[PDB]
């Protein structure tokens, strides 16, 4: 959990502020961010929420695309909003602002729990004292952890490491989704079947994008 | 970080930030409200 | 002896010194207490001679600053190429350069400024550019926007490389003082590699890429159907069809039969009738000969292999009987003083910029450049002003060297000591020459104006009454018109059309034609010589009297940049060399303004215009032979007859020129309050404002102070120069775009 | 023998380097050049020797890969369609691209750049920190990346699994022969590029042309001279 | 260029004359200094078997000078209609 740990590059000197206590701490920091403890806490919370939303979005995109390839009438992950509010009972404007109103409470409670740890769990929200208290910096627990397998410290550390690794993987998965949908204009599952159908030919070099073709010779 | 932040906390940098903020606000207001002259709600 | 001397990591890349603004000097290291500190922060930023007394650190800072300026220049060039790639009609301009105006700047429709996107032609809207970048890209063989995009990306990459190079060569691997002092190696590498190798590379590009593309463009074929430059590079059949000597395949070069290369390395001096520009084969042979000459010259100085010349030995050997120690201590001066080298570089760079402007209006070295009158006028004026600024900065930094880096121990009886020893005679003779020139030129103008207002046209110094014709200039023009006839028989025609010949026109507009010289031309040339003489007198008096004078014997101890020495001895205001440069800046501005006015009027009256079947109808009808002889003629037939386009530009795409004209008039007028007045008045006014803010308890912790007298003079001269420059820029561009 | 050893260059170099013929006219092995602490500049003797031996090995591999296809295709060892010139394989599509390949050339480029980026980045990290690649777990082959004091000669269970040169004399002879063959192949690849630009054919074709007609096919006749 | 051509003959003669001049006094070289006459200097570069002051930069400099003199003579004679 530190010192002689695997790093982003073997032989590179780890940063002083990256001692390895945080989950997924590979000492990766070319720009020397998160040097201050408050900046480190803000970056950890931002990485955790970006990770959770990225994993949720990538899982939803993969499920919808897999169902669409199986035969279910599901649209592509790109431009799904068009048919979505074409068929939604809730039109645009009302839906996004309703989402913002529903999200504002959770986001400001997260922000003021990050600024003041344990301040939310004081009975202010519907008389909840033991719950709504952040166990860690970016790891609230409580009612967000109904089943208690995070009670064990080693199990909690392993779960944190697994969560941050799958989160970074889902971040790169979403970036890949954007890139090869802009390149191929097809579903990610369609790209996967095209790659596993003719791996020797179908790749990132034969889409007509990414690598430019000028002389064609 | 904190040395770079104090460099960004210097007067020309925050003046530049105010300049871009005010200029962008006025430009977007003029773009989405094309050429107004009299306050008429 | 000559070797690389580099220290490893002398300065650590930390942001701890970015937080502290004043860190380079101990005076500003204590922190700010008044507002005059802040200006002192932005004034001594590049004064590296005052921050440290060590020459090695100063040289490292100079190297890093030069790398930064090259990075900035490459960023600007890459941005220019990117704007030509995307927001331009270069492809449309290539189809018909004589009907579509060059445009490369497009505005955003926000508050009605979209009217500035004029109808330049080719289905495009934008600002008519006068930089001549379109003609430069046509001379470089650039056809599609993809090549401009690639050039922009390469420029950005090289700018980042140079910026990292500056960071590396300052912070990581800083060269030592012995590395910078190898002037022989620097001169050899610059003559052979910086100038000669670049000349050979550009010559090879002109031979292998620019010449076939330009030949096919002059043939009239579609630019889209023009083969790519790599097709000319690899496959030899197209280059053999366009030039049979390429079928030999480097045989005449290595068999010394270079005459076989005469088809694509020509000597047809003059203008290309197809496009009104210089022949690209002539430019190719020119750059090849320049490269050969510079590679020859780059093996002159001895560095590490015994053979060569020693600069110190050459300087010490050239001593005459009338000069004492001839060029004795100059080698030690120029190897230790950065400011002497700065003065030399600025003087030669400015003079070469003036040469570039003159020889570029004379010979347009670009296809469809002379037809674009606005491009030629803007380029001439721009190079003129940059040359003037460089040659006045030469005097400024020479005075700085005189104050700071001059050592009397190394200068006992050398040439600098004798120049200081007869500086009073120099200044007196220059003053007499300047006064005589100003009399016999400006008094001649006043004489013409008076005898015109007195109804005596026969008493005037005009082309009809008193013929003071420029017989020397006319004789030189006649001799250079006969230069291909007898003295340079290998040239097909004259080296330029200014000496004489016929009229070359492109698209119905005259590209070049012979220029007649009369009494008005002699008058304005002598006026220019007078103004240059006065500016030289001012700057030389600043340089030579920078250390001491009869009025002030200890001016060297007061520094280069001090406001005054009090009102003593009658008053010593503006006695410093800095104030002398500040005074000479206005004279340089006046001189170059008169020069560009003469250029614009002369080329509008006797060069530019349209070509019909009856003849060449000029823009102003050739009034320069009858109106340029009086000040009222410049007032009416040049300033009032023109500038009507600027004031009537409202409601059109040229209205930004009128707005810029008004703003330039505003800045020029606003400069006068700093040029006049002083400091105590504004200091007491600031004291009253301090009382006002103290009543409301909003007095700042940093005490507001009036600008320094030197600072006030600098602000005044800067705003004055900016106002005048932008006034002439707006008037020239609007007049030459509307009627040109 | 010292092959053209410039004087006043032996003042800073003794015989420790494998070749070390004393040829340094401009002067780059001087310890006075780039003296100090930290990273410094690129002109230092350690990086100079490292880049020299790496250029030597790469040029030797390139010369082998330029000779072997043409030579084996002149005979029946390599079939004629795969016996293309070294610059017509696809390294320069203007020169020629072999379309009949198992993958697209850009796909092969991406696989190559990933593999060689892993290799050269591990090499660089071991150059900056000696023995560092043997500590962090890579695949279980960390003991194969032990390295040595000299970054140019890491050795170990994989790089030198024949453990040649048990004595110091055999090490010196092997290093000298390696640097000699590498310099020879550097000059070779120089000539190969020059002939490919001028003649537009394989180096063995140029060799056969010089063998058949010495004066009728040489450098003088290549550029049109007699 | 061509073997046996007059230009080849006189430029080979010029290069050989420059080399012979550098070998024995005459033309200034690495070991020859001073403006009016030629004086002995340091060996600077080891000659690698060549007697006296004749190093690699000497033959490079004087071969360049010989080629330059030869091409100048060739083009001057071609300009006047001679060989
Ligand atoms: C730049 C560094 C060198 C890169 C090339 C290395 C050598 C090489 O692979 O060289 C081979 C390539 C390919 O060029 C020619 O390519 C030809 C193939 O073209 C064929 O196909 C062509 C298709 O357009 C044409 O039809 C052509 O007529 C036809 O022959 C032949 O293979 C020739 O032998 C070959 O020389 O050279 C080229 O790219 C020539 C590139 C020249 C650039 C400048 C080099 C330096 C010049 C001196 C200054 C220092
Ligand atoms: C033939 C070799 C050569 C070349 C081409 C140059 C070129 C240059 N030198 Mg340099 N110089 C050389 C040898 C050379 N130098 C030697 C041997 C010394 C030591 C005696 C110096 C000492 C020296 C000083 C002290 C200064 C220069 C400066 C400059 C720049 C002048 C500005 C200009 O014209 O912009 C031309 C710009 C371009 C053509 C744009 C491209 C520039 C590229 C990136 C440069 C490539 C050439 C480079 C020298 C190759 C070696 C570097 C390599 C390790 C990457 C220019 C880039 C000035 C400077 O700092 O500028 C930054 C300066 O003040 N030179
Ligand atoms: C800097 C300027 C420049 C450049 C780049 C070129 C370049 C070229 N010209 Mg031009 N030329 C020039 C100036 C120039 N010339 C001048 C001043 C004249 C005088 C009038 C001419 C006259 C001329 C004629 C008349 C002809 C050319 C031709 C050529 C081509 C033949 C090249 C050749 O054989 O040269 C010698 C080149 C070499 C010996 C190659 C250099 C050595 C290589 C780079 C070594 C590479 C080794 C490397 C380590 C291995 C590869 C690495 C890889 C494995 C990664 C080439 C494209 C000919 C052409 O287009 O037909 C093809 C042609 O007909 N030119
Ligand atoms: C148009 C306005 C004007 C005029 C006439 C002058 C005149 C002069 N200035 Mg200048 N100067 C001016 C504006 C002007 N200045 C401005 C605005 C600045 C600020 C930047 C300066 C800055 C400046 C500096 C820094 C220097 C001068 C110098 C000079 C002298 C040069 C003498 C010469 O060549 O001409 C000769 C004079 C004339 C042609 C005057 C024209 C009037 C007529 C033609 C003369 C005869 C009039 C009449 C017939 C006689 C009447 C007799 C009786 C009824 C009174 C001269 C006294 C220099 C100097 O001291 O001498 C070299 C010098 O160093 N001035
Ligand atoms: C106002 C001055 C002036 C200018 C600008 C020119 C310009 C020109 N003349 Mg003309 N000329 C002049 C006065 C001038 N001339 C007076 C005479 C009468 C004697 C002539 C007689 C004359 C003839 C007979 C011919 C020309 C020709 C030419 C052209 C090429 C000349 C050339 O190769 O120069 C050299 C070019 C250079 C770039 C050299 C510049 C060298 C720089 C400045 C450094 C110089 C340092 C110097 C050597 C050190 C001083 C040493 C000293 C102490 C001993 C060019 C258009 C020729 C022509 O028709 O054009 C094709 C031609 O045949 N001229
Ligand atoms: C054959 C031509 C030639 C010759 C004789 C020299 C000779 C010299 N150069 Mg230069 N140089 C050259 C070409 C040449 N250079 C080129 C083409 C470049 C651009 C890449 C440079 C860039 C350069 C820099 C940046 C510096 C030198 C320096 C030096 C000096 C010692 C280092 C050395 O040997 O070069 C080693 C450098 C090379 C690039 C090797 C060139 C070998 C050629 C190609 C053969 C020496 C006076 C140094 C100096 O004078 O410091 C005070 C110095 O700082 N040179
Ligand atoms: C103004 C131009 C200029 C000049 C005069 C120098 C001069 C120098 N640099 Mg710098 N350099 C420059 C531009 C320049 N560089 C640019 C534009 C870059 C970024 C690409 C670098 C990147 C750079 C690095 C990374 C290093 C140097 C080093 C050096 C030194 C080695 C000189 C030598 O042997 O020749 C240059 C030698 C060559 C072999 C030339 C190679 C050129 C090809 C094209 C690459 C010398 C002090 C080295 C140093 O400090 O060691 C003492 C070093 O480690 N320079
Ligand atoms: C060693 C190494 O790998 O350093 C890699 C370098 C520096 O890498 C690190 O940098 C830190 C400061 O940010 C410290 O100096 C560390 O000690 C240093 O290792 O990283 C870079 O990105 C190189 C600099 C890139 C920008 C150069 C601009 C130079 C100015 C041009 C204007
Ligand atoms: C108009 C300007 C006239 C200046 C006259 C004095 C020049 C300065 C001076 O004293 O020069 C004297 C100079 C002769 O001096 P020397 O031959 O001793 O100078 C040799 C050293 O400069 C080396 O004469 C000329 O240059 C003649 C042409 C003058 C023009
Ligand atoms: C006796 C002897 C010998 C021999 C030797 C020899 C024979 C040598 C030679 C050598 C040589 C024979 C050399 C040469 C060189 C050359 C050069 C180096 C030249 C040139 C170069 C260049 C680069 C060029 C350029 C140019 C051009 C292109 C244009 C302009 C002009 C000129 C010309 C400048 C032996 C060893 C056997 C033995 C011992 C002794
Ligand atoms: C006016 C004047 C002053 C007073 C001028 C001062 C104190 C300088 C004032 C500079 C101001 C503060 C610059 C910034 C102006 C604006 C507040 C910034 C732009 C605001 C918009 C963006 C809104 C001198 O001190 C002086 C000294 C010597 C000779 C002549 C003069 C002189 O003429």
């Amino acid at each position: 959990a530190g010192a002689d740990r695997p790093l982003w590059s073997p032989g590179s000197q780890p940063p002083a502020w990256l001692d390895g206590s945080l989950a997924g701490d590979y000492g990766f920091d070319p720009l020397h961010l998160s040097e201050e403890p408050e900046m480190r806490k803000w970056m950890v919370q931002a990485e955790l929420v970006h990770a959770r939303w990225a994993m949720l979005g990538v899982a939803g995109i993969l499920f919808t695309s897999i169902a669409a390839k199986n035969g279910a009438p599901f649209p592509d992950w790109y431009d799904a909003g068009k048919e979505a509010i074409k068929t939604s009972p809730a039109p645009l404007g009302s839906l996004i602002f309703t989402e913002l109103l529903l999200f504002g409470w959770v986001e400001t409670k997260r922000l003021y729990d990050l600024r003041n740890p344990g301040s939310q769990g004081d009975g202010s929200f519907l008389g909840i004292t033991d719950g709504l208290k952040g166990k860690e910096n970016g790891y609230p627990g409580g009612l967000f952890d109904p089943m208690g397998m995070s009670k064990n410290e080693a199990s909690f550390k392993e779960a944190k490491v697994k969560e941050i690794k799958n989160g970074r993987l889902a971040m790169l998965a979403f970036v890949g989704f954007i890139a090869q949908h802009h390149a191929t204009h097809k579903s990610p599952i369609d790209n996967l079947v095209d790659h596993v159908a003719d791996p020797f030919h179908v790749t990132f070099a034969t889409n007509g994008v990414s690598v430019p073709h000028f002389t064609e010779f | 970080m904190k040395d770079f932040t104090t460099y960004l906390s210097t007067a020309p940098v925050v003046g530049l930030g105010w300049a871009i903020f005010t200029s962008g606000l006025l430009i977007e207001i003029n773009r989405f409200f094309p050429d107004p002259l009299v306050f008429s709600f | 002896k000559v070797k690389i001397a580099v220290d490893r990591n002398p300065v650590e890349t930390n942001f701890e010194k970015w937080a502290k603004p004043g860190h380079f000097s101990r005076a500003l290291a204590k922190g700010p207490n008044t507002t005059t500190w802040i200006w002192n922060l932005h004034a001594d930023a590049h004064d590296f001679d005052n921050h440290t007394s060590d020459l090695e650190e100063i040289s490292r800072k100079v190297f890093s600053a030069h790398f930064g300026q090259l990075g900035i220049i490459l960023i600007w060039l890459s941005g220019m190429y990117f704007h030509g790639a995307r927001f331009s009609n270069y492809e449309g301009w290539l189809s018909d350069p004589t009907h579509i105006k060059p445009s490369a700047q497009v505005v955003w429709p926000i508050v009605g400024q979209e009217i500035l996107n004029g109808d330049v032609g080719g289905g495009f809207q934008g600002i008519q550019i006068t930089s001549g970048f379109f003609q430069l890209w046509r001379a470089s063989g650039i056809t599609s926007e993809l090549q401009l995009y690639s050039t922009a990306i390469g420029g950005l990459v090289l700018a980042a490389a140079c910026f990292f190079a500056g960071w590396f060569h300052y912070h990581k691997a800083a060269p030592k003082l012995e590395w910078f002092q190898n002037v022989e190696s620097m001169l050899n590498h610059h003559l052979a590699g910086l100038l000669g190798l670049g000349s050979l590379a550009w010559a090879g590009h002109q031979i292998h890429v620019s010449l076939p593309v330009n030949k096919l463009l002059d043939a009239g074929v579609d630019p889209k159907e023009i083969p790519l430059p790599h097709e000319f590079l690899l496959n030899q059949s197209i280059i053999a069809d366009l030039y049979p000597s390429f079928s030999k395949g480097l045989a005449p070069f290595f068999t010394l039969n270079w005459a076989e290369y005469s088809d694509f390395l020509t000597f047809k001096g003059g203008l290309n009738p197809v496009t009104g520009g210089l022949w690209l084969s002539d430019t190719a042979h020119h750059h090849l000969a320049i490269a050969v000459l510079f590679l020859v010259a780059g093996h002159q100085y001895r560095t590490n292999w015994g053979i060569g010349h020693s600069i110190k030995d050459i300087l010490e050997s050239h001593k005459g009987p009338f000069t004492g120690n001839g060029h004795a201590g100059l080698y030690e001066i120029l190897t230790t003083s950065w400011h002497a080298q700065l003065a030399i570089n600025l003087a030669l760079f400015g003079s070469l910029s003036i040469i570039v402007a003159h020889h570029m209006y004379a010979m347009p070295p670009y296809p469809y450049l002379a037809t674009d009158y606005g491009t030629q006028l803007s380029l001439f004026t721009h190079h003129m002003w940059i040359g003037g600024f460089c040659v006045v900065g030469a005097g400024a930094h020479a005075a700085i060297f005189m104050v700071r880096d001059y050592d009397p121990t190394n200068n006992y009886n050398n040439l600098l000591d004798r120049v200081i020893r007869h500086r009073d005679a120099i200044i007196s003779h220059l003053n007499w020459v300047s006064i005589f020139l100003g009399f016999h030129s400006f008094g001649l103008y006043i004489h013409n104006d008076t005898m015109s207002a007195l109804g005596r046209p026969q008493d005037m110094f005009s082309d009809t009454a008193i013929q003071l014709q420029p017989v020397f200039a006319q004789w030189i023009q006649n001799t250079h018109f006969t230069a291909p006839q007898l003295t340079a028989p290998n040239a097909l025609a004259a080296t330029s059309l200014t000496w004489g010949g016929d009229v070359v026109a492109v698209g119905g507009k005259v590209a070049m034609m012979p220029i007649a010289l009369g009494t008005s031309d002699f008058l304005v040339h002598h006026i220019h010589a007078f103004t240059i003489h006065v500016t030289v007198l001012i700057l030389l008096k600043g340089v030579l009297f920078a250390r001491s004078s009869r009025l002030i014997p200890d001016k060297a101890n007061l520094g280069f940049r001090f406001p005054c020495d009090g009102p003593g001895r009658g008053g010593t205001c503006q006695v410093s060399a800095w104030d002398h440069v500040f005074l000479g800046l206005f004279w340089m501005y006046n001189s170059l303004s008169i020069v560009i006015f003469h250029f614009s009027w002369k080329m509008q009256s006797d060069v530019w215009g349209t070509v019909t079947d009856s003849g060449v109808s000029h823009i102003t009808g050739g009034n320069f032979a009858q109106s340029a002889n009086t000040i009222n003629g410049w007032l009416r037939d040049f300033l009032w007859a023109q500038s009507s386009q600027v004031i009537q530009s409202y409601g059109s795409a040229l209205s930004a020129y009128g707005l810029m004209f008004l703003g330039a008039h505003f800045v020029w007028a606003f400069s006068l309050m700093f040029l006049f007045s002083g400091r105590g008045y504004w200091q007491e006014l600031i004291e009253s404002i301090v009382w006002a803010h103290n009543k409301l308890r909003v007095a700042p912790s940093i005490q507001p102070r009036a600008l320094s007298i030197t600072q006030g003079r600098a602000v005044g001269v800067a705003h004055y120069l900016l106002g005048g420059i932008a006034t002439t820029w707006s008037f020239f561009l609007a007049r030459i775009i509307a009627v040109g | 023998l010292y092959v053209g050893s410039d004087a006043a260059a032996l003042k800073y170099l003794d015989g420790t380097l494998p070749g070390d013929y004393g040829f340094d006219p401009l002067g780059l092995l001087d310890p006075t050049v780039s003296n100090g602490q930290g990273a410094g500049g690129f002109v230092n003797p350690r990086w100079l020797q490292y880049s020299e031996v790496i250029h030597a090995r790469w040029a030797m591999l390139g010369a082998a890969g330029c000779i072997a296809p043409e030579i084996l295709g002149k005979a029946g060892v390599i079939p004629a369609e795969t016996a293309v010139d070294w610059f017509r394989t696809g390294v320069i599509p203007p020169a020629g691209v072999y379309k009949d390949f198992w993958a697209d050339p850009f796909t092969l480029f991406f696989i190559e750049v990933v593999a060689i980026q892993f290799a050269e980045l591990k090499r660089l990290q071991d150059y900056k920190n000696p023995g560092s690649q043997s500590r962090q777990y890579f695949l279980g082959l960390e003991g194969l990346f032990k390295g040595s004091d000299n970054p140019a000669y890491p050795g170990g269970p994989f790089f030198n699994f024949a453990n040649f040169g048990k004595t110091e004399a055999e090490m010196k002879k092997l290093k000298l022969n390696e640097i000699k063959n590498g310099r020879l192949a550097m000059l070779a690849m120089f000539g190969y590029g020059a002939q490919a630009v001028i003649t537009g054919d394989g180096p063995f074709d140029n060799l056969l042309a010089h063998l058949a007609d010495p004066t009728g096919a040489n450098l003088i006749t290549n550029l049109g001279g007699k | 260029g061509f073997i046996g051509s007059p230009t080849n003959l006189i430029m080979v003669a010029s290069t050989g004359a420059c080399l012979f001049a550098s070998r024995f006094g005459l033309a200034p070289s690495v070991r020859k200094v001073a403006q009016p006459l030629k004086l002995a200097d340091r060996e600077v570069i080891q000659t690698t078997g060549d007697p006296a002051g004749f190093t690699a930069t000497d033959v490079l400099a004087m071969g360049a000078a010989g080629h330059a003199i030869g091409v100048g003579i060739v083009l001057g004679l071609k300009g006047i209609g001679q060989l």
